[PDB]
């Protein structure tokens, strides 16, 4: 639509709190309109193409004169949910993105399990990571590769995800918009092009170092993934962080079910005691030798509001740091703090403080550096 | 009033 300038893309994301950020897209001729989840954690573009009780609409191939069948089926399992369907290609646009149309690979989802989310209001997923993790294999070009190859759009995008039961945010395809952040952009390298893999080199909780061998933080990888809710941490790191949070906030008496995300903590509306809870800092590898920077999130990011489970008299929350056995996942808990620039052209990810992050009058999310890391240990997990 | 309290999910 129209000029595709950055001002037209600001605020092009919507969602329900806790159910994913999506952008509007059109597929097929004539255009069929669907809300598509923005997922930096995977690389397949896939839309519902069959009735499903959670879907209010879906893509109908037979209606599109520009659809082509690739006669190959496909199966994707994620950490949460799975789906299968048929590969094909079709014309695709983004009404509040660039002003372009691209022929892209589409998976028509015909069966799924625990994938679609009731009331989330989206009907597909946009995998924005690289080919290497696309199913069935890396020869299925992801959408972002197609868009850059076929158009003039610069090889970057950036995301501003805004926390809380409606959320919003922006995907700027092709550049950086100055009104979505304040302060400076700090960049960490993309270690390998598959997931948007990065290296964490130090973790602090309330300024106190977790004091683990830095390889533990990236065992067996660390990714930035807009399709995952939580900050997911490898088991050993999960355990230490909970301990450290529990101590800093004297919540040793909270049930351990709260800490495994099996129960909500509820306070009188307007009284959440933000300040008993510690800020969390990740130091990320810098762009020069032995330099790093940190990102810092508040409890306002790692405690997430949950609605319609209890009286409006009360705010209730879920602990949204959880355990993983497949590496760190810097999910929405992390991304809601910052403006995040996915600078594929220069193999780097940028963080700046988000103009829209939830904070209080005492504390804000921060992005700070440079720090000289006296340690020349290689923090990446290798074997 | 009793706070905080906990709810299952
Ligand atoms: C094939 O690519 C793979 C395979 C395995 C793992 C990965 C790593 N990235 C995972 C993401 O791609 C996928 C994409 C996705 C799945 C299901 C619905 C919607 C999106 N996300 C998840 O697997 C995934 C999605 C969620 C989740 O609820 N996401 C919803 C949509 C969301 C809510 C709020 C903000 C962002 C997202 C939670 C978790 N957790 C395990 S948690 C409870 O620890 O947060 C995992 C990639």
């Amino acid at each position: 639509g129209r000029r595709g300038s950055f001002v037209e893309m600001v605020d092009n994301l919507r969602g329900k709190s806790g159910q994913g950020y999506y952008v509007e897209m059109t597929v097929g001729s004539p255009p069929q309109t669907l809300n598509i989840l923005v997922d930096t954690g995977s690389s397949n573009f896939a839309v519902g193409a069959a009735p499903h009780p959670f879907l209010h609409r879906y893509y109908q191939r037979q209606l599109s004169s520009t659809y082509r069948d690739l006669r190959k089926g496909v199966y994707v399992p994620y950490t949460q949910g799975k789906w299968e369907g048929e590969l094909g290609t079709d014309l695709v646009s983004i009404p509040h993105g660039p002003n372009v149309t691209v022929r892209a690979n589409i998976a028509a989802i015909t069966e799924s399990d625990k994938f679609f989310i009731n009331g989330s209001n989206w009907e597909g997923i946009l995998g924005l990571a690289y080919a290497e993790i696309a199913r069935p294999d890396d020869s299925l070009e992801p959408f972002f590769d197609s868009l850059v190859k076929q158009t003039h759009v610069p090889n970057l995008f950036s995301l501003q995800l805004c926390g809380a039961a409606s959320v919003g945010g922006s995907m700027i395809i092709g550049g950086i918009d100055h009104s979505l952040y304040t302060g400076s952009l700090w960049y960490t390298p993309i270690r390998r092009e598959w997931y948007y893999e990065v290296i964490i080199v130090r973790v602090e909780i309330n300024g106190q170092d977790l004091k683990m061998d830095c390889k533990e933080y990236n065992y067996d990888k660390s990714i930035v993934d807009s399709g995952t809710t939580n900050l997911r941490l490898p088991k050993k790191v999960f355990e230490a962080a909970v301990a450290s949070i529990k101590a800093a906030s004297s919540t040793e008496k909270f049930p351990d079910g709260f800490w495994l995300g099996e129960q909500l903590v509820c306070w009188q509306a307007g009284t959440t005691p933000w300040n008993i809870f510690p800020v969390i800092s990740l130091y990320l590898m810098g762009e020069v030798t032995n330099q790093s920077f940190r990102i810092t999130i508040l409890p306002q990011q790692y405690l997430r509001p949950v609605e319609d489970v209890a009286t409006s008299q009360d705010d209730c929350y879920k602990f949204a740091i959880s355990q993983s056995s497949t590496g760190t996942v810097m999910g929405a808990v992390i991304m809601e703090g910052f403006y995040v620039v996915f600078d594929r052209a220069r193999k780097r990810i940028g963080f700046a403080v988000s103009a829209c992050h939830v904070h209080d009058e005492f504390r804000t999310a921060a992005v700070e550096g440079p720090f000289v890391t006296l340690d020349m240990e290689d923090c990446g997990y290798n074997i | 009033a009793l706070y905080p309290y906990f709810l299952p999910i």
